[PDB]
DNA sequence: CGTAAGATCACGCGCGATATCAGAATCCCGGTGCCGAGGCCGCTCAATTGGTCGTAGACAGCTCTAGCACCGCTTAAACGCACGTACGCGCTGTCC
DNA sequence: GCGCGTACGTGCGTTTAAGCGGTGCTAGAGCTGTCTACGACCAATTGAGCGGCCTCGGCACCGGGATTCTGATATCGCGCGTGATCTTACG
């Protein structure tokens, strides 16, 4: 049959909050890191542990940001996060101006 | 390159964050935010590496950079 | 607290997730590590009310 | 209604003089300190620095509260706005 | 002389002026007590740190330097009173 | 006697909770392998003590200035009510 | 978007403790002289943690079986609407 919209989302929330394995596949993230680094200095090498540290920190930061964004959306009687939610969250955090 | 951070990956990160419903423009906004964050952290890490006269950014550089930004990380030789 | 958690999760060896659970579930430790992200730590299970089915 | 609100906003954003009255604040600070340890005295400049910090903090908090209220298609700030602002700030 | 209920010395017009400098236009009734609570928490933390520093110095008087050090501890550095 | 208004019983139609099927989740259990954890042995490299020196700190005494308290004065600041008006709450139509 | 309930603004009236000044008392901070305990270091001694190398196992994986959970449907129940029978009123 068919699951009603919004149920598999909750199931995925339960599934992912119980696990700790990273959610961005390694190689695209690594290539993004190398691209970003290149603009600051040429011909650079990275220790795999450094890439893992970056990935851990970024993923944790994004998860926290999404938590705050979800709180913002809920504050507006909403259930879908929208760009304005992220902007407000970062603004209050003091990251964005 | 930046697009390699796939929409569904952002969906997984949000799910782990507790989000149920996601907007279309979110994905791109998240890509921008992640770009900025990586930019700052990697800038600091490189800065350290340059001062270390090494062509190989080390995990310690990343840890020191994250500490600078008030985002201390554990598990890589704190 | 991490050993307690590992017992609750029925494991003999402590892994990061146990440390994360023990820290965040504990109020004072969570405050102390307020600006620390623990590698392979994950998050606590927490679903907002309005997101739950009716 | 609402005109004098804007007038007051402009007036108090033009000036810098402190808004909380001096003697109630001093009494409150003395009480709070008393409960932490008895028989404390204060340099008046210490009280003034405390008041400066408190007022700056409260004005920033109110800015964030207003930002939260606008986000909810509202114009009146309400306690849940403050709670959201402090949560997002990482305060407890 | 005993001190009691001074937290109400933060009168409604004062909190209102503060919000005005914060850009707020319309203020709900329940805001005032929440604002008093927030102010009390902030003062408790800052004065806890300041009184700790004062105790270490073995002094019976709290100095402005103590306040400035406490504020710098809380990630709320202040200029204009030394340091 | 005959017709019209009202109360109750029978029958029919509509909204809500809770018995059942069924595909997808989740838990438990038999049996195997492994890379990480644990222990023993060498080996450097780290910790401790005999004994010395200047250095910092503790103590005591003389000097006193803003810290504290009250009195009187003046007045800017704070609190209660009429009201009505824009704001908050709730229901509803549309389609993104 | 529409419709309805209402919190509190301005103004007015009333009342009060917050700043100035004036006096008076003074606590422990700040600045000189005495006196003394102890850690860096050098020699010499001794011993413990880290690493290399062995040994061993809790859990992942596979595969299978058993117990649970939404979506859909349908009956029981309750509530509303209509017709038939009994009752009362009027003609």
């Amino acid at each position: 049959h068919r699951y009603r919209p919004g149920t598999v989302a909750l199931r995925e929330i339960r599934r992912y909050q119980k696990s700790t394995e990273l959610l961005i596949r390694k190689l695209p993230f690594q290539r993004l890191v190398r691209e970003i680094a290149q603009d600051f200095k040429t011909d650079l090498r990275f220790q795999s542990s450094a890439v893992m540290a970056l990935q851990e920190a970024s993923e944790a930061y994004l998860v926290a940001l999404f938590e705050d964004t979800n709180l913002c959306a809920i504050h507006a009687k909403r259930v879908t996060i929208m760009p304005k939610d992220i902007q407000l969250a970062r603004r209050i955090r003091g990251e964005r101006a | 390159n930046i697009q390699g951070i796939t929409k569904p990956a952002i969906r997984r990160l949000a799910r782990r964050g507790g989000v149920k419903r996601i907007s279309g423009l979110i994905y791109e906004e998240t890509r921008g935010v992640l770009k900025v964050f990586l930019e700052n952290v990697i800038r600091d890490a490189v800065t350290y590496t340059e001062h270390a006269k090494r062509k190989t950014v080390t995990a310690m550089d990343v840890v020191y950079a994250l500490k600078r930004q008030g985002r201390t990380l554990y598990g890589f030789g704190g | 607290l991490a050993g307690n958690a590992a017992r609750d999760n029925k494991k003999t060896r402590i892994i990061p997730r146990h440390l994360q659970l023990a820290v965040r579930n504990d109020e004072e430790l969570n405050k102390l590590l307020g600006r620390v992200t623990i590698a392979q730590g994950g998050v606590l299970p927490n679903i907002q009310s309005v997101l739950l089915p009716k």
